[PDB]
């Protein structure tokens, strides 16, 4: 946070795109050497730049670093749907803040087309019912951009009552997934014909039903 | 006026020495540059002198330096070691080094500068800026025109 960083960062593929980090006299503008940092979604950081402009063995040389007055930025030259990370800048700090210093941080946003999400709607286990509880299970995933809307209703009558839904949250192929849980008693589940979780995307809405059929 | 008599000293008060830094004096003073001008060294021993008034510094450093151990190689500071009056900027670092002996010296012949206390070493744990001090006669009426 002591190193400005562009808090979001995008690019089509085959372009060329660079991330800035700015400090103070200290931390960059004092001489200090930067180095920069690849973080995948839900892994831990990767060294990508070090000492400015070199590269350790297993990075492109799509990769670069470069460095000038209290500025410091990465290039990415043939950017791929690959390099859409989360990046960090690192230098050496005299200031009162401690000898190590990072940037706010930059989401690199490479460019995906629309995706519509892949719903699947689970009805509530034989095993769970058992236990005097009851929940449905629509999770919907693989999908661009993170944003959904969640119905649910008993037969055709939609009731927003004992709703958790989560926020969507990217995969490893950059493409966003979210779970919702509808917490009823077996007896309403039981009760209605069917139930419905439909979820709303690109103005296209996914319809999936389940119905109480023991087995 | 040339004259070994040119020049008039009253009172010892009005005798005036001055620290100037190295930054004043086009010098690069980056932590990294300017630690390239400071060494390590057994057999000499630190000496301090007094100086009265001295340059705002552009540039300062608060330095502690110990061997792998964790001990000091900076000496501790005398009690009358204050740090630097008038700093713009300072430059807090605190390490250790793997393979260094004795004391840090300057390795230009100049100063360590704290506050109204010029040294041949640097202080653990004390502001300081590099430079040199020079000696002048100037009255008070001088004196208090300029500082006011
Ligand atoms: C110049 O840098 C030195 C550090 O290299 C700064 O000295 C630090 O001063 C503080 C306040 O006196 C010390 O904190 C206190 O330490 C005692 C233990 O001695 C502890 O019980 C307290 O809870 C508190 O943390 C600090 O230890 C001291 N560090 C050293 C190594 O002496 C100094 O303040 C800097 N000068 C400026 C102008 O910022
Ligand atoms: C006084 O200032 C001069 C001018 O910078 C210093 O000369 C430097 O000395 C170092 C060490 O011998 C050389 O590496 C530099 O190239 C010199 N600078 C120039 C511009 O010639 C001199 O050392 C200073 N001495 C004191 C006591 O401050």
């Amino acid at each position: 946070s002591v190193l400005t960083q562009p808090p979001s960062v995008s690019g089509a593929p085959g372009q060329r795109v660079t991330i800035s980090c700015t400090g103070s006299s200290s931390n960059i503008g004092a001489g200090f050497d930067v180095h920069w940092y690849q973080q995948l979604p839900g892994t831990a950081p990767k060294l990508l730049i070090y000492d400015n402009n070199n590269r350790p063995s297993g990075v492109p040389d799509r990769f670069s670093g470069s460095k000038s007055g209290t500025s410091a930025s990465l290039a990415i030259t043939g950017l791929q749907a690959e390099d859409e990370a989360d990046y960090y800048c690192q230098s050496y700090d005299t200031s009162l803040s401690g000898p190590v210093v990072f940037g706010g941080g930059t989401k690199l946003t490479v460019l995906q087309p629309k995706a519509a999400p892949s719903v699947t709607l689970f009805p509530p286990s034989s095993e769970e019912l058992q236990a005097n509880k009851a929940t449905l299970v629509c999770l919907i995933s693989d999908f661009y951009p993170g944003a959904v809307t969640v119905a649910w209703k008993a037969d055709s009558s939609p009731i927003k009552a004992g709703v958790e839904t989560t926020t969507p949250s990217k995969q490893s192929n950059n493409k966003y997934a979210a779970s919702s849980y509808l917490s009823l008693t077996p007896e309403q589940w039981k009760s209605h014909r069917s139930y419905s979780c439909q979820v709303t995307h690109e103005g296209s809405t996914v319809e999936k039903t389940v119905a109480p059929t023991e087995c | 006026v040339d004259s070994v008599c040119s020049g008039t000293l009253q009172k010892t008060e009005d005798v005036h020495l001055m620290g100037f830094t190295l930054s004043g004096q086009k010098v690069a003073d980056s932590p990294l540059e300017a630690s390239k001008r400071w060494a390590f060294r057994t057999g000499v021993p630190p000496k301090n002198v007094e100086y009265t008034e001295g340059e705002e510094a552009k540039t300062c450093y608060n330095i502690s330096v110990t061997d792998p151990s964790g001990k000091s190689l900076l000496l501790d500071p005398p009690s009358n070691i204050r740090d630097y009056p008038k700093c713009k900027t300072v430059h807090h670092i605190q390490g250790q080094n793997p393979h260094a002996q004795g004391i840090a010296l300057h390795l230009w012949g100049a100063f360590f500068l704290y506050d109204r206390v010029a040294s041949t070493t640097m202080y653990r744990g004390k502001v300081f800026t590099e430079g040199n001090i020079a000696a002048m006669i100037v009255n008070k009426t001088v004196h208090r025109m300029i500082f006011s």
